[PDB]
């Protein structure tokens, strides 16, 4: 099915025609924008007060990236590099070797955020939980070094928002 | 348990306006000019 | 009369800021006047509404 | 103390710029998009004194929104050499940043900071309207701390 | 004192100038559901001046192809002139009490077309060019249309001074019998004005900044302070022309402030108009005014040359 | 020279020229040519400032991620020269001023900085030192500019025996302080010369060139403690070397003599600014001054480079003065200017 948007006849009844000359000479149809935004003038605007007010997010917005630990302190990460194999941008660099007590852990543990196309496909391939994306979207910087980050700030990432990433990860793995 | 799910209400949910509503406002032409001519007449007077 | 309501709900903020100075703080501060309920405050002051 | 004086119209001079910073309007990707947004009404960034102007001799601001390719890379620097100073540089998402998605295409310049000097690096893909208003509001904290005239009184 | 009252009248017009760049940009904001600025100074109170002083600490260049004496001249041409249009303005006392005020301004108009002109002309860029001969067009569409419309409403005044224009709408302003010429007198306005829908020699979305697209820093806040201090200047003009108000001799304050107000709203709706119109092409701006306004204008002008004659009601001479 | 200092690469961005350098005085016209030919070659250059960071943007795209450090220093503080020379192999002196201020005086930035500099870096294990004086520089000059260079390029001998010292004559460059001085004359009408120019002869050098010496300085190993006279293939008068200079940025060119006691007292009247002089009495003897011949120190030859003539890289340098009649005259247009033959 279809419909015609521009397929249209005008009348041409007198009083039709003298509608339009009135239109045409007293710009009545030009008036009504006119009124159109006179009435937003009066709307109250949409603008929240950033920084004292932040847009809505939710659980499952993919910010700055985080290395998890579990309860006792361990590290959830065990070396397997799926995360670095999925990694669409070939953000992620690791590598690993025995720990003093045996453990499989990584010695780097590397992401270049300005490779990094924030996809989530990294907290997706592991299957420990240990890379997150968290819900920091503030880490702006004023040196391209400082986005190079490196499994001593991951760690410090997940240090610091563990409160956050764990009720966020609460309300949102029983649809993962 | 159950299965939950985003999923409608029972009964649906309501009407969805998508059609144009441009309303008719305004008076006629005839009332306009003739308006405007009185303006004018008093005007000159 | 809902104007005069108008009125006295900009009056409540000087008031429900604390007076004149607090008023004129949260201004300068936060370019925003207004008073909402107090939900809590964390270990380094920020105050949450 | 005349260091005193200097120091008070440096934060003179200083606020003068921060509070009137004119983006160039320059976008060329999906980052132009949410750099649209922060434009739009829920962030509005007029309110904060800031105001596109398409001419890049009444700019301050270049904020390299998107990718740059190495056909567009002249071009750039071009409208960045032309910009009266003082001006500023915001690189905003990951293409801009250090090549992206792209970093290993033929056609992708490595980083927009191979071509221009950059100020505030804004991460993401694409960076939200609100971390790109971040990194604006950080850019003028870092104007706020520029001591010219605190420098010029000590030579 | 006249020195006094020189400074007492192009002081307070920059600051005037200031804050309706202040006012336009909040009032935008709000019919687009924004705030404007709100945060420089308590409602935006303070960008004005972070703005005036952001310019004039900016490196200004002359471009390497630039003729550097036109490029210097333009600036100074714009706001020089449009400080000028301000002096026969009753207020209801002008500054320079002109016989001829009306043709004072016409005359002083379209030489401010040459700060246009020649700024597009000595930039020597092809957009800064585009930008002029775009004046040029939009000069030849209303300046004909302008001066009738104005010869139309004198003849029920009588002379072209300005201050005769209060004597006539003393008992009724001139808007009831001279609507229509009202009507494309404010059109009229805009042309000249270079304001939306009108806003043809510059042009951001097809000509990138237009005639001024090289200029920066201080020259570039001349040509803005000039378009802004036109827009009040010709809005005092209509005010004065069409919406007259009554003088109180031993009261003159009562006159400005109901003066001033008639003003700033004729300004708001420049405003308004900018905000709900797309702009015109610089060539049917021409046919708008050459096929529909002169055609009327040269009617109304023999209808307001007769109407007088045959009602018996031909304004004084002095 | 550790597995870290080893080189790697084809000396592109992102090798590893196994090159630490601190240069000291990068952020002006001489410094910004060094830190960007070490950073081609992929070299950790340690930048020393001053002034404001907003001044030394200019300088960060010239190195890969990492490679360029900005660090404060003070001049007459010894421990901030310490923090910035104690990790690198090089250290680069371009410290200078053509005026005096209120807080340094010609001998400040001339004597007393470049021998602090080079006594921490000897203190710190640095290997090379690299210390730019003045071809004109002796004690018994009329200038205290070049009465300076010489003490300083003395003391650093004495301190850091194994310095490279190396000695240009006036460099013309875009940025520079010798070509674009001559052109902007004519803002007063007419050139004033002492003894019109005729009694002094001039052997500039191209700032490329300079460039190109220092770094082969560094990588060669038979530099050290040896003094250099960077010079240009031709000399030419005051007069010739000035019309010259008009002629490409076809300007109009009316010289004038003026006596020695007269452009001092006009020079000393320009000092008196309190931003960047104009032209100072210190300049004047700089400009009216005969560049030396020492046969005896080497040359750029020496450290494999080719001297750049003045003709071939002038409109480069002029082309920025010219009008819109004359911008596009191309580089054939003007006749070479009359050299002094040996
Ligand atoms: C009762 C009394 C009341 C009387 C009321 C009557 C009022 C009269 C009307 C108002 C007067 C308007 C005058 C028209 C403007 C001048 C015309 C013009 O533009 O020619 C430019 C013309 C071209 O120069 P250019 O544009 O610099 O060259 C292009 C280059 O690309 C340029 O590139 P560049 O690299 O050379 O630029 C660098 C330069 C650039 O410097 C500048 O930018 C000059 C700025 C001047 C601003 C002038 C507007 C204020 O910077 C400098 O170094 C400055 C020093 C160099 C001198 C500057 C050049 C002076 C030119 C003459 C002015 O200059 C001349 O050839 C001068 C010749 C003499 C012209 C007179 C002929 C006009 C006759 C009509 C007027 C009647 C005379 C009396 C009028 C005055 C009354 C006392
Ligand atoms: C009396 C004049 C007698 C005739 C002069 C000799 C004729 C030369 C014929 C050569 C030729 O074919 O082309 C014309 C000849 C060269 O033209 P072109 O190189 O083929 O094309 C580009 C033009 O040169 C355009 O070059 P430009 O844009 O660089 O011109 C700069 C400057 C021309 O440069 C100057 O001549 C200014 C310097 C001379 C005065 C200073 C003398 C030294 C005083 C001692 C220093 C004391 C300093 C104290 C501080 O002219 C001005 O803009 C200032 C005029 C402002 C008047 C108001 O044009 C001239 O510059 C000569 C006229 C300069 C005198 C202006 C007289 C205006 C009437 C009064
Ligand atoms: C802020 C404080 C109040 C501001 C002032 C009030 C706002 C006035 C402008 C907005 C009006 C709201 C829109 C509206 O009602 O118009 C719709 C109406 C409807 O227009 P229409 O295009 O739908 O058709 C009406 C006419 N027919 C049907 C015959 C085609 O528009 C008008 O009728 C406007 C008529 C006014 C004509 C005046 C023109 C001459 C003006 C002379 C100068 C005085
Ligand atoms: C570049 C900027 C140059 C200045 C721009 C102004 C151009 C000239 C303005 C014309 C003055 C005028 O007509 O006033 C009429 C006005 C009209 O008034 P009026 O004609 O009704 O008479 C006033 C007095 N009664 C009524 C009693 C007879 O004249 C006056 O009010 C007073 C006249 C004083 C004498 C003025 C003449 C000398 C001014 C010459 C300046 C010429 C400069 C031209 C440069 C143009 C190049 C850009
Ligand atoms: C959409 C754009 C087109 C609309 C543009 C309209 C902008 C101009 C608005 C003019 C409206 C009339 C002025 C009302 C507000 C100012 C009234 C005022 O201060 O003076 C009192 C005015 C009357 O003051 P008055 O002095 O003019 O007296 C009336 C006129 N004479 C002199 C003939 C007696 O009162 C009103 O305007 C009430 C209406
Ligand atoms: C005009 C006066 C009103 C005339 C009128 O409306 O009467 C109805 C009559 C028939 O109308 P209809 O059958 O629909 O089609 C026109 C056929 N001739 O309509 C007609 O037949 C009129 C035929 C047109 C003649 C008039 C055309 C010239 C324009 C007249 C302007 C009228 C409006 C002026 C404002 C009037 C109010 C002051
Ligand atoms: C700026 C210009 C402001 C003018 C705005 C006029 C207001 C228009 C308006 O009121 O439109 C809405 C209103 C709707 O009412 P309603 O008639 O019930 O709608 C259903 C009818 N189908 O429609 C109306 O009722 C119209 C009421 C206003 C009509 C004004 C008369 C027309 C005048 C035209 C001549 C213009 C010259 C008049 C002289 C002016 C000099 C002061
Ligand atoms: C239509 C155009 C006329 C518009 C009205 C003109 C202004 C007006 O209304 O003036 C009316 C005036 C009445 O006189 P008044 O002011 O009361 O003087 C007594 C004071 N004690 O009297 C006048 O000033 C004018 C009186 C004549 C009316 C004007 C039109 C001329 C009349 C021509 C009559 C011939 C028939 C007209 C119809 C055929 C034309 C197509
Ligand atoms: N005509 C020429 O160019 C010649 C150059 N030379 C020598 O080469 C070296 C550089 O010359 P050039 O680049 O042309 O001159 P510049 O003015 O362009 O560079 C001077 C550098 O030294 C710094 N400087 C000056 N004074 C101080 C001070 N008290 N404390 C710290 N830093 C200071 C400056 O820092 P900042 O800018 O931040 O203030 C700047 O980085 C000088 O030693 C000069 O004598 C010798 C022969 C010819
Ligand atoms: C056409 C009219 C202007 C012409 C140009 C001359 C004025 C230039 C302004 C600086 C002069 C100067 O040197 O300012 C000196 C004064 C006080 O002197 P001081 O601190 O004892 O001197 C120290 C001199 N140093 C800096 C070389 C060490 O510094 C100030 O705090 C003034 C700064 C603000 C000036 C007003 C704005
Ligand atoms: S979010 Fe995507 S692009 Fe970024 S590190 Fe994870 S897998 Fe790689
Ligand atoms: S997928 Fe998880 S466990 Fe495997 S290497 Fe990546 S972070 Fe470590
Ligand atoms: S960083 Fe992301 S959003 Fe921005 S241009 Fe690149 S792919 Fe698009």
């Amino acid at each position: 099915t279809y419909k015609y948007v521009n397929l249209r006849e005008p009348s041409m009844d007198m009083k039709s025609v003298t509608d339009r000359a009135a239109q045409t000479l007293l710009w009545t149809e030009l008036i009504r924008g006119l009124g159109m935004t006179l009435s937003y003038l009066f709307r109250e605007p949409a603008t929240i007060n950033y920084p004292f007010e932040k847009g809505p997010l939710s659980p499952r917005f993919r910010g700055e990236h985080a290395l998890r630990r579990y309860p006792s302190g361990e590290e959830r990460c065990i070396a397997c590099k799926l995360c670095e194999a999925v990694c669409p941008a070939q953000a992620i660099t690791i590598e690993a070797e025995p720990r003093a007590d045996g453990s499989r852990r990584t010695t780097r543990y590397d992401i270049d955020m300005t490779k990094c196309i924030y996809c989530g496909f990294c907290q997706e391939a592991c299957p420990v939980d240990a890379i997150v994306e968290g819900p920091n979207f503030e880490f702006s910087t004023e040196t391209h070094e400082e986005l190079l980050y490196n499994k001593e700030k991951l760690l410090n990432n997940g240090d610091k928002w563990e409160a956050e990433i764990a009720a966020n990860i609460q309300a949102d793995y029983l649809y993962r | 348990s159950k299965v939950k799910q985003d999923m409608p209400p029972v009964g649906g949910y309501g009407p969805i306006d998508y059609k144009r509503n441009l309303p008719r406002r305004g008076l006629s032409g005839y009332s306009m000019f003739a308006v405007g001519i009185g303006a004018l007449l008093f005007g000159y007077w | 009369m809902e104007l005069l309501q108008v009125l006295k709900r900009g009056l409540q903020q000087v008031s429900g800021h604390g007076g004149l100075r607090g008023y004129l703080r949260v201004l300068f501060r936060a370019n925003d006047v207004r008073v909402g309920t107090l939900v809590g405050e964390d270990k380094y002051g920020n105050k949450y509404y | 103390r005349g260091e005193y004086v200097v120091a008070k119209l440096d934060d003179l001079i200083n606020w003068a710029r921060r509070s009137s910073l004119w983006p160039m309007t320059f976008g060329l990707a999906c980052c132009a998009v949410e750099m649209m947004h922060m434009a739009a009404p829920r962030y509005d960034m007029d309110r904060f004194g800031v105001v596109f102007r398409a001419s890049p001799r009444q700019s301050d601001v270049m904020i390299v929104a998107g990718t740059l390719t190495n056909k567009m890379a002249p071009a750039l620097r071009k409208v960045y050499d032309q910009m009266p100073e003082p001006r500023y540089v915001v690189s905003m998402g990951s293409c801009a940043n250090g090549g992206g998605y792209y970093h290993y295409s033929y056609s992708v310049v490595r980083g927009c900071d191979r071509i221009v000097p950059v100020d505030i690096y804004v991460p993401g893909c694409p960076p939200t309207a609100e971390a790109l208003l971040y990194g604006i509001l950080q850019l003028q904290k870092k104007i706020k701390r520029e001591k010219r005239l605190r420098i010029w009184y000590r030579r | 004192m006249f020195m006094i009252n020189i400074l007492m009248l192009i002081i307070p017009i920059l600051l005037a100038v200031a804050f309706l760049t202040l006012v336009e940009r909040k009032v935008l904001g709000y019919m687009q559901l924004r705030k404007g600025p709100n945060v420089v100074g308590p409602y935006g109170l303070l960008q004005p001046i972070a703005d005036a002083i952001k310019l004039f600490i900016k490196e200004p260049l002359r471009p390497a192809t630039s003729s550097a004496s036109m490029f210097i001249l333009a600036p100074i041409m714009a706001l020089g002139l449009a400080l000028t249009m301000w002096i026969p303005l009753p207020m209801p006392y002008p500054l320079i009490n002109m016989n001829l005020g009306v043709l004072f301004m016409l005359a002083m108009s379209s030489l401010a077309v040459y700060s246009i002109l020649w700024s597009g002309w000595a930039s020597n860029s092809k957009y800064a060019l585009i930008g002029a001969l775009r004046a040029v067009a939009q000069t030849i569409s209303y300046e004909v249309t302008l001066a009738i419309i104005l010869l139309s409403v004198l003849l029920m005044s009588g002379s072209f001074t300005l201050s005769t224009l209060i004597t006539t709408q003393e008992q009724m302003w001139l808007i009831l019998p001279a609507w229509p010429l009202a009507m494309m007198w404010f059109i009229s306005t805009l042309a000249e004005t270079n304001r939306a829908p009108f806003d043809l020699t510059e042009g951001e979305s097809e000509l990138v900044s237009g005639f001024n697209v090289e200029y920066a820093a201080g020259p570039f806040a001349l040509f803005f302070m000039a378009e802004y201090a036109n827009i009040i200047m010709m809005n005092i003009f209509t005010a004065i022309l069409f919406l007259g108000t009554s003088h109180n001799p031993h009261m003159p304050e009562l006159y400005t402030i109901n003066f001033t107000i008639k003003s700033l709203l004729l300004t708001m709706s420049f405003l308004w108009i900018r905000a709900s119109y797309p702009r015109f092409r610089y060539d049917q701006l021409m046919h708008l005014l050459w096929k529909n306004f002169l055609p009327l204008t040269l009617a109304l002008c023999m209808w307001h040359v007769s109407l007088p004659i045959l009602t018996s009601g031909i304004p004084p001479q002095t | 020279l550790h597995h870290a200092v080893i080189p790697h690469g084809k000396g592109g961005r992102s090798s590893v020229s196994g090159i630490v350098a601190t240069v000291f005085g990068a952020t002006g016209f001489l410094g910004r040519y060094v830190v960007n030919h070490l950073g081609r070659m992929g070299s950790q250059v340690i930048v020393p400032h001053r002034c404001e960071p907003y001044d030394t943007m200019h300088l960060r795209p010239m190195g890969d991620l990492g490679q360029i450090i900005f660090m404060d220093w003070n001049g007459r503080d010894k421990d901030s020269i310490r923090r910035a020379v104690e990790h690198s192999s090089v250290v680069i002196n371009l410290v200078g001023r053509e005026w005096e201020t209120q807080n340094f005086d010609f001998e400040d930035v001339f004597v007393k900085i470049p021998q602090a500099i080079a006594q921490v870096s000897k203190e710190a294990g640095v290997e090379k030192f690299i210390h730019i004086s003045h071809l004109n520089a002796d004690i018994k000059s009329s200038s205290k500019y070049l009465r300076s260079k010489a003490v300083g390029e003395k003391e650093v001998r004495e301190t850091f025996p194994e310095a490279t010292i190396i000695k240009p004559a006036e460099i013309f460059g875009r940025e520079d302080r010798f070509l674009n001085y001559f052109a902007n004359i004519r803002w007063f009408g007419g050139v004033p010369l002492i003894s019109l120019g005729k009694k002094t002869v001039k052997q500039p050098v191209y700032i490329v060139d300079v460039t190109k010496g220092i770094i082969n300085a560094i990588k060669d190993p038979d530099a050290r403690g040896k003094t250099f006279a960077f010079v240009g293939p031709s000399r030419y008068l005051l007069f010739d070397l000035v019309q010259y200079v008009f002629a490409v940025a076809h300007r109009p060119f009316l010289p004038y003599p003026l006596p020695h006691f007269a452009y001092r007292w006009i020079g000393r009247l320009f000092e008196i600014s309190p931003f960047e002089p104009w032209t100072t009495r210190d300049k004047v003897e700089r400009i009216h001054t005969t560049d030396k011949i020492l046969p005896h120190l080497p040359g750029l030859e020496d450290l494999g480079v080719e001297a750049t003539p003045l003709e071939l890289k002038a409109i480069e340098v002029l082309r920025r003065h010219r009008t819109y009649r004359w911008l596009s005259s191309e580089i054939e247009d003007v006749q070479p200017a009359k050299t002094i033959p040996t």
